[PDB]
């Protein structure tokens, strides 16, 4: 509060000194089921080159 | 992996040998895979005779050769060998064999079939 002021000396009253937020725990990412990966086990497991 | 041999065991002279080597483990698809066929008299060395890989190269033993068909029936997973005009020296047995892939170099009869004493008589 004396921050606010800029005085040693706050007067009897209520002040808003600032405000609070509870900070994010956490962190996460969501994709999709994607499921469809491309033949490179064909053109590596070829059976003739 | 399985291999086992089948056809008539015992015909005269001047006639023909048939025999089928049906197979389990391998597929004449892949590559490195091959079969081939190895006959022994009795109490005698090992002899070649012809071996197929899995592109159909049909190699042939020379001094055999002239006198031998080998082919193979992928749909029925079996090959089929034959060998005309048969004789009573040549009663051995034989062998339907495996050669597939090693660790540096292709591995060659690792596998052996269980043989098919045949005799040429009367």
């Amino acid at each position: 509060t004396k921050c606010t002021l800029k005085s040693f000396t706050v007067e009897k009253g209520i002040y808003q000194t600032s405000n609070f937020r509870v900070q994010p725990t956490e962190s996460i990412v969501r994709f999709p089921n994607i499921t469809n990966l491309c033949p490179f086990d064909e053109v590596f497991n070829a059976t003739r080159f | 992996i399985t291999l086992k041999e089948s056809g008539l065991t015992l015909v005269r002279p001047t006639q023909t040998l048939t025999l089928t080597c049906t197979f389990s483990g391998f597929s004449l698809i892949n590559s490195g895979v091959g079969v081939g066929w190895i006959r022994q008299p009795p109490g005698k060395a090992l002899e070649w005779l012809a071996l197929i890989y899995w592109d159909d190269d049909k190699r042939y033993n020379p001094s055999l050769r002239s006198r031998l068909t080998i082919s193979k029936a992928t749909s029925k997973n079996q090959v089929v060998l034959t060998m005309t005009n048969m004789d009573p020296v040549d009663t051995a047995t034989y062998y339907c064999t495996h050669r597939g892939p090693g660790h540096n170099t292709p591995i060659y009869f690792e596998f052996w079939g269980q043989g098919a004493l045949v005799t040429v008589s009367s």
